[PDB]
């Protein structure tokens, strides 16, 4: 029936069952084969439908599309966070002199003597005041996040989650229909992974107080002694 | 009572208009308390009923699994660590996790292997809850029967509904008790039957108001 | 699940036993669990002789699995009679006073193995040939379950519980044959009694098990 | 050339075998040389169960012969194992320092034979109940040659050479079954590995054959 090079997926022209496992009723689910009754409103026409509405918060379709909006915005913010949490630590272990490269203590860098050196360099950003930084942040973010919901200079009548015009798809990866529908579920799966990992960053910063790459090195050195259970005795109520 | 439009309600005599119109008395413990309207949609009502009964049975199992080492500490077996918010530290001890203080009965050493075996059994038995399996197949996901009732107390449907409302009332009381255990573990630091021993030692000082000050910031 | 007959029955692989259970094993016999993976009993005549052989093996194994445990079970109470294990029990014939039944000297206390061997040959040939053919208690009946004087207590009536007790008999008998093969190989490999093996396992299970004796039959040469 | 199916094929006595083959061995199955001189598979369902037994024995014996040859060849090439000889490779779990897989301590490092056997019982019961019934790797399939999860390389397509590959599988499986019996009996009577016996027979074939061990299991003692 099917030869060896088609089973490996050599030919990307005759792939029409690529969206069959992520959209439609014959897709992968949350508990796999141990999830029979898919919720009847999660029909799989949206990216990331693993049939998971166990708390039932998204039965109404208006609430469901608002939760889809919140999920994708939180997904992209946590993706930018989980890239922007480890990369100061990665560049400090590189040798670039970032003076406080852990993400949970990087906000206190602007209360130092020399302000906020960006890559550890006074030739860079060198921001001193937290007040003007938060002021230009709330002005710029008010303009951008207000342009987001009802359009603006980078698109007006486009989709509220996937505009993809000349500004938000400048490389043009989503010109094809099937490629856009596949990279939608790729985006939301990477975003759910990064949301889970940012929750892990929050809990790891709370109960350990060290760097996430420091946590990775202290798990690589001793996996069985330095697990999450050696810090399980840190919130015992006395 | 306990079913129909003339059943026991959450305000009692003052509960003829505050009860929502969509909380009609067919489901167990329908006391008419949806003051935030979260179970207005029927799918939200069904999913919240599933969450309520599963949280109920997990809470009563947790209540007995928390207080029975305390009652056995009253009885006389010492335990690795009777205190339920210090009970996980038995596997971190030198002798390991002895079950009833018996070193030749469990003697658990690896917490990582305990979590691995625990997740390997619990993921399977939690995924079997959704779509049948070796126990059942396609029953009511909240009241399966026919494999988990070896005595089978679900014969008469009136007594079945009576046992349903008894279960969900014991379950609301159990989640109430487990929430109490949670928020009186963190403010006292003593076991719950030990807090009962404090409150029975002197009832007017060993209250929650003896520890009502400790959570002020104070710079 | 309350049946041991019919098309749907308890089977030897549990829920893995739908692709098994071929057409000539229909559940019409006591103890049918669909275990014919070797395919030894396709012919119902061959199947009938195998069922007869299995059930007389079941009866003799239920006799044996208790007759091997009771000498060590009365050695538990402290009654000393020569030796308590079953696989070195015959040599008490060749003792200084002979094999005693319960140790008290006014009991059986026979000495010659050849005379009681000849008596066993004649009465067991007569009894087993009466079992196969027929004699003074029923001539032509079931070769499996004769009854009559074999049921003086009246359990052969009401045939549904007769079939239920047939399944109970073949299940306890298969457990007894499994136990007797285990007795044979615990005698071969360990060289001690099975109740002594149980005491050694209950005293120390983690290091004294079968894997402790796993390196015994290693051929050195 | 020579074929392996049909009315004339490769037979067990070779050219002196046209009268020798039975009637029921017409040659539609892989490995039909017509050797049923004891008549064990005259009934066709007994023949089917015996074909399944032969093929599963064949595959397990192929895996077993490769696993008896592999660590001995790696030891004679480069690798210090725990005990590369196959009939003493079990007791490495009792080597007080773990069972190193390729001799390296970074490998599986097993020290508890009861847990190893127990996870083997669980996984083997699961996979064999899948083999006889069905599961995640194919539900309704041939019980001996499932395919489409055990042929990811697609070698069962073009079924005229899939019949040849069936005959090749059963022939290497029968050679591996014969070689596993040789491994067993050579382990019993020589006490050294099959590759150690091969090096012995390659050194001096006149006295490192089997007849030097002919007086070993003598009936005198
Ligand atoms: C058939 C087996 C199978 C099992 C058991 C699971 C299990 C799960 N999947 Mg799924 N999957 C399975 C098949 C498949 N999944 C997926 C793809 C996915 C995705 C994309 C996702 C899941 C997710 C989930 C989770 C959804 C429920 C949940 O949130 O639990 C939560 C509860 C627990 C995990 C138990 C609690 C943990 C612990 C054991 C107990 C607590 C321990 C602490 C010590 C307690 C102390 C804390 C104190 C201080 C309060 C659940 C863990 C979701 C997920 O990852 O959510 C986290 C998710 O996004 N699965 C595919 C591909 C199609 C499958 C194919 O077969
Ligand atoms: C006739 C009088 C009557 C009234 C007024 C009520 C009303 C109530 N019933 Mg009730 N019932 C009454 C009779 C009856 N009930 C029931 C059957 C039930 C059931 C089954 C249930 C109730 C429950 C409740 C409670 C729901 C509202 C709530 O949660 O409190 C909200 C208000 C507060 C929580 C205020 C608390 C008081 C105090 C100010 C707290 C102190 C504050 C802290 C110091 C602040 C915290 C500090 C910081 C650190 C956070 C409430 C006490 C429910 C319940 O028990 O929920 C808890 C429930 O499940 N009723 C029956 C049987 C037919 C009755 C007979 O007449
Ligand atoms: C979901 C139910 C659940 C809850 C609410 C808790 C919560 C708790 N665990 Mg626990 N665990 C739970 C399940 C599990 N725990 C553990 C393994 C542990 C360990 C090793 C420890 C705790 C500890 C604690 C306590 C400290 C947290 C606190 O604030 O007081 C508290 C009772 C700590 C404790 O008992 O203090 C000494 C502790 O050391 N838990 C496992 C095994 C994987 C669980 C299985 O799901
Ligand atoms: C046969 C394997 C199997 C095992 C060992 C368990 C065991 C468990 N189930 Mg599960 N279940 C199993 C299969 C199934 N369960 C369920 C549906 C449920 C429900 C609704 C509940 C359980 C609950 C439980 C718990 C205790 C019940 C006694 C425990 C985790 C109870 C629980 O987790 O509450 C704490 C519970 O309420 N099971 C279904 C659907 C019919 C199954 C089908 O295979
Ligand atoms: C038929 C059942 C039967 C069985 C299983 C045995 C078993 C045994 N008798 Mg024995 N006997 C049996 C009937 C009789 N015996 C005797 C009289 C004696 C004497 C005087 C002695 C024995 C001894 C022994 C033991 C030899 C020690 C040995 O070599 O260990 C290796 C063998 C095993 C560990 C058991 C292995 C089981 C076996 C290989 C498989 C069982 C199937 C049999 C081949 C089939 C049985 C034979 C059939 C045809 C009737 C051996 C366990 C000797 C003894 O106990 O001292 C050491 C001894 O001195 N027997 C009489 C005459 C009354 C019998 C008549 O019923
Ligand atoms: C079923 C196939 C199987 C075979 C052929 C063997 C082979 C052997 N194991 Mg082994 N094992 C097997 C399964 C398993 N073993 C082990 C774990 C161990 C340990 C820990 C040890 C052994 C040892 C031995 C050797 C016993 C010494 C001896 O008496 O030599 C004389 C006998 C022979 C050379 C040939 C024996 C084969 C037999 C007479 C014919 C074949 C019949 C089948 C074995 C029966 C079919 C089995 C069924 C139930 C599937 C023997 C060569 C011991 C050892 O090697 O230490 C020195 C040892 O310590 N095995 C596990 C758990 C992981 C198994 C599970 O599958
Ligand atoms: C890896 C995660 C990921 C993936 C697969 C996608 C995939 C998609 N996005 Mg989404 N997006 C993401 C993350 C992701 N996005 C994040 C984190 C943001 C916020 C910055 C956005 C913001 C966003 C907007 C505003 C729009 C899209 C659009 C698209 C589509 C076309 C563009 C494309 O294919 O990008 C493919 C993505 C990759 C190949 C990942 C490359 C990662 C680079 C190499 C790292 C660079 C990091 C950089 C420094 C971060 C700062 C910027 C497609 C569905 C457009 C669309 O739907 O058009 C129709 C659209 O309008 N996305
Ligand atoms: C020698 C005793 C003996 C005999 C003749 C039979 C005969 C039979 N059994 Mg029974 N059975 C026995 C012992 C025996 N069994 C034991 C000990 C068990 C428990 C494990 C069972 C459990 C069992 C079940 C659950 C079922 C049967 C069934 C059957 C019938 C068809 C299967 C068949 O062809 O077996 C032919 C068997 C033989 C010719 C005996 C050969 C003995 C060899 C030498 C054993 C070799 C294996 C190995 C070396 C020793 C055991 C290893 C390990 C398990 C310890 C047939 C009447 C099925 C049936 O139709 O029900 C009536 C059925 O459902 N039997
Ligand atoms: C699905 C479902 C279903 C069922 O039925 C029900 C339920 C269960 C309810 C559900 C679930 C849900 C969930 C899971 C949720 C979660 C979420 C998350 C985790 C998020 C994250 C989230 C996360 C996030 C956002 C994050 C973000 C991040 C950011 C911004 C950034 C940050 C940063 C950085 C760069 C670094 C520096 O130094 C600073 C900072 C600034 C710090
Ligand atoms: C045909 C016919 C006909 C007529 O009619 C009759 C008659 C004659 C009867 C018949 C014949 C038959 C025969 C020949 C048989 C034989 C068989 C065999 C040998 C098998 C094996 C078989 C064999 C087998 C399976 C085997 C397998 C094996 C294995 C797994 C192994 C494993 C292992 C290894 C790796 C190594 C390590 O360290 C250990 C062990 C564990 C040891």
């Amino acid at each position: 029936k099917k030869t060896i090079r088609e089973k490996a997926g050599w030919w990307s022209n005759g792939g029409n069952e690529k969206l069959s496992a992520f959209y439609g009723p014959d897709r992968g689910l949350w508990l796999g084969p141990l999830s029979g009754t898919t919720p009847a409103y999660l029909t799989g026409e949206f990216p990331g439908d693993y049939g998971w509405d166990s708390a039932g918060l998204s039965a109404d379709p208006e609430t469901f599309k608002r939760y889809r909006e919140l999920e994708l915005i939180h997904a992209r913010w946590a993706m930018l966070g989980a890239l922007g949490c480890i990369t100061p630590e990665l560049l400090a272990k590189n040798g670039t002199p970032i003076v406080e490269p852990v993400w949970f203590k990087a906000g206190a860098q602007i209360f130092a003597e020399g302000g906020l050196d960006y890559l550890g360099n006074p030739g860079l950003v060198h921001a001193q005041s937290i007040l003007a930084t938060l002021a230009v942040q709330v002005i710029l973010m008010g303009a951008i996040e207000g342009y987001r919901v009802n359009g603006g200079p980078a698109g007006e009548g486009l989709d509220k989650l996937h505009p993809g015009g000349q500004f938000f798809d400048p490389l043009g990866l989503a010109e094809d229909p099937d490629a856009f529908a596949e990279l939608k579920v790729k985006e939301i799966k990477n975003g759910r992974l990064a949301m889970f990992s940012m929750f892990g960053f929050f809990v790891q910063a709370i109960v350990t107080g060290k760097g996430p790459l420091a946590n990775l090195d202290e798990h690589l050195a001793s996996p069985f002694t330095s697990n999450a259970f050696t810090y399980a005795q840190k919130f015992t109520p006395q | 009572e306990f079913y129909g439009p003339n059943r026991a309600k959450w305000l009692g005599p003052y509960s003829e208009n505050a009860t929502p119109a969509y909380l009609t008395g067919e489901f167990p413990g329908d006391y008419g308390w949806d003051t935030a309207g979260l179970s207005a949609d029927p799918e939200t009502f069904k999913r919240y009923r599933e969450l309520e009964l599963i949280h109920a049975r997990w809470a009563m199992l947790g209540a007995l699994g928390c207080i029975t080492p305390e009652l056995l500490a009253k009885s006389g077996t010492q335990f690795g660590e009777a205190v339920w918010f210090k009970a996980g530290a038995q596997i971190f001890s030198e002798g390991g996790l002895d079950y009833l203080g018996n070193p030749s009965l469990v003697h658990a050493q690896n917490i990582v292997a305990t979590l691995a075996v625990q997740v390997i059994l619990m993921g399977l038995v939690e995924g079997y809850r959704v779509n049948g399996g070796p126990a059942g197949e396609g029953l009511d996901p909240l009241y399966p029967g026919e494999s988990f009732d070896p005595l089978g107390l679900a014969d008469d449907p009136d007594t079945f509904a009576e046992l349903k409302v008894k279960e969900i009332k014991n379950g609301r009381l159990a989640m109430f008790s487990m929430f109490g255990f949670f928020v009186q573990a963190i403010v006292t630091g003593k076991g719950p039957i030990q807090n009962l021993d404090d409150h029975l030692s002197n009832p007017t000082v060993n209250n929650a108001f003896a520890f009502a000050t400790k959570f002020t910031p104070s710079a | 699940a309350i049946e041991w007959y019919g098309p749907d029955r308890p089977k030897f692989l549990g829920p893995f036993s739908e692709g098994d259970t071929p057409a000539y094993l229909t559940g019409e016999f006591p103890g049918d669990y669909g275990w014919d993976t070797a395919g030894l009993s396709a012919d119902p005549e061959t199947f009938k002789r195998y069922r007869e052989l299995e059930l007389i093996h079941a009866r003799w194994a239920m006799l044996g699995a208790l007759g091997c445990i009771t000498p060590e079970l009365l050695a538990k109470n402290g009654i000393p009679f020569g030796e308590a294990v079953w696989f070195k029990a015959g040599a008490q014939i060749f003792a200084e006073g002979g094999l005693n039944y319960l140790g008290n000297e006014n009991l059986i206390h026979a000495q010659s193995i050849i005379a009681t061997l000849a008596f066993q040959v004649v009465v067991m040939g007569l009894a087993e040939a009466y079992r196969a053919n027929g004699g003074p208690l029923g001539e032509g009946l079931d070769p499996l379950h004769p009854g009559g004087a074999f049921d003086p207590l009246g359990l052969a009536d009401d045939p549904d519980t007769f079939a239920e007790l047939k399944v109970k008999e073949i299940k306890n008998g298969r457990l007894a044959m499994f136990s007797m093969f285990g007795f044979f190989v615990q005698a071969i490999v360990t060289g001690k009694g099975p109740i002594q093996n149980l005491d050694d396992h209950l005293a120390n299970p983690t290091a004294v098990n079968a894997f402790a004796y796993a390196t015994k039959f290693t051929p050195s040469a």
